[PDB]
């Protein structure tokens, strides 16, 4: 099961998004749960870095299923609307592969 | 890009 | 300024501590709430791998202040107890070097 | 262990 | 007032409903029905074996989930909570939902 | 099983 | 910024209402989100004292900036149904003016 | 009664 | 194991204590850390009932093994250190028998 | 009325 | 009943303190000297300059903090909660204390 | 500043 750990402060703002574990839907190569999740944390991540003035701060595991996105500019409504994207985009997928992914809020 | 990340 | 997240579940046992930052106390190679908090983290994991049966998932960023323990068995209380002295440990050092480490609960 | 981790 | 305590784990598992309290009382049928029902569906329709205790006299019955990764226990958990908060909604005044 | 005034 | 905080208690009845802060949108005398939830929010209050039985407990400093509503009878439903549409119209403000009043629950 | 420039 | 379920509200008074399961400890009859929680539970309930004008309201399972203490006067000071006083004595046998009795609070 | 195996 | 409604963060610095409501009466006046004296406190000994909000009539005041990660002023904010907590604790049903 | 029967 892939864990995704959200925090949102008393603004509204989505302070950190953790992401650890793996779908274990298929093996590595070819898990779709997996993908799903992969491409829409990593686009996501390109996408505020790439579209706004956010540098957030990350870290992951090299190679281990954990991701760990921290807001540095909880203000930035641009970063706020992507990764509110991005969680609505994890949610979608939660909605019809429950037993992969799991999205826990604060 | 990985996408076999997760 | 290092940040200790620590999750309690609803039976008291601890399921998540991240840690991540730089004390920024000092610079790197002399930090000294920086020492404190890695000896106390590094030890405290290396105690419950090896003075118990629980093996926590672990990851961390190779190279980045960024640790992550999660227990696997929360009903191992020699584990607990352990990552209770942990925090303990690193409360200890909030105390007297609030600016640098904080703690916060769930 | 690495002593300037954090 | 009948109160009902929801408890949700860290997983968004219902670990604990608690109904006490009391409302020919229609409200008190309405929330005995799901309340009934429900925990007849839970055991007639999954694997999960609930632990069951209340008191004989009625105004309290408490359900404790074993198996809180049954997803089905689970939206059939989440379902009577869903009944209940609809009889609440018309009945403000005889069911309080609190969650713990 | 069911008492329809339980509560 | 105008700040809105809206208590919700677990059966979503609407205890408390908070509004703070100015739009900053214009200067005095010509700010339109300002203009836009004072209308609402006196309007509401009229409307919650004038068609329902309610009679919440209020508060607000005169020199402007501040007021604060709280419910007395939390099972009167037209007194809620009043909150409801207050609280969906300063809504309707935010999706348009995100940097001038924000609307913040528990 | 209402101030319209109140917020 | 017992379950020992403590809801305090936020000004520390306890409105809930809810117990539950069984100690598991021996067998019935000879179970220790039972006898120990029952004559707490019982003597403390008697305690209130006894020198308090508190009635809380009481519900448990004739069949053992759960009680319900739910607490009308919050503002009973004498009841108040009287559940204080149960849950210390509780607490004393949760040190010495952590796997047959566990407080968990709110 | 009190039962010392209850729990 | 003076109710007082404190917020508190992620963080767990305290943004928001509401004291709103009335308790020769000595429960408010000790209220009253605790709340005024925290916020001479904070202005005169720190660097914090809170945003403040009050009803002319009494019964009503706000605290805002802007300098969330000021230690003086939050310290500061602690004590007062621990004085009000002081005083709850014998006028228990003059004070309510509540955490959001 | 301090009205002592403020609340
Ligand atoms: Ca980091
Ligand atoms: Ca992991
Ligand atoms: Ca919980
Ligand atoms: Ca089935
Ligand atoms: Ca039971
Ligand atoms: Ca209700
Ligand atoms: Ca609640
Ligand atoms: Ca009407
Ligand atoms: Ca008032
Ligand atoms: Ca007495
Ligand atoms: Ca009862
Ligand atoms: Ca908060
Ligand atoms: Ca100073
Ligand atoms: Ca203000
Ligand atoms: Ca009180
Ligand atoms: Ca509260």
């Amino acid at each position: 099961m892939i864990t995704v750990d959200i925090t949102v402060n008393d603004e509204g703002k989505v302070t950190d998004v953790i992401m650890d574990g793996h779908a274990d839907h298929g093996e590595y190569g070819h898990d779709i749960v997996c993908a799903g999740a992969s491409a829409v944390l990593f686009g996501s991540v390109n996408a505020i870095i790439g579209l706004t003035s956010e540098r957030p701060d990350i870290n992951y595991d090299d190679n281990g299923g954990h991701f760990h996105i921290r807001s540095v500019d909880t203000n930035n409504d641009e970063a706020q609307l992507i990764l509110q994207t991005m969680l609505v985009s994890l949610q979608t997928i939660e909605e019809e592969y429950n037993e992969n992914i799991r999205l826990n809020y604060k | 890009l990985n996408l076999q990340f997760f």
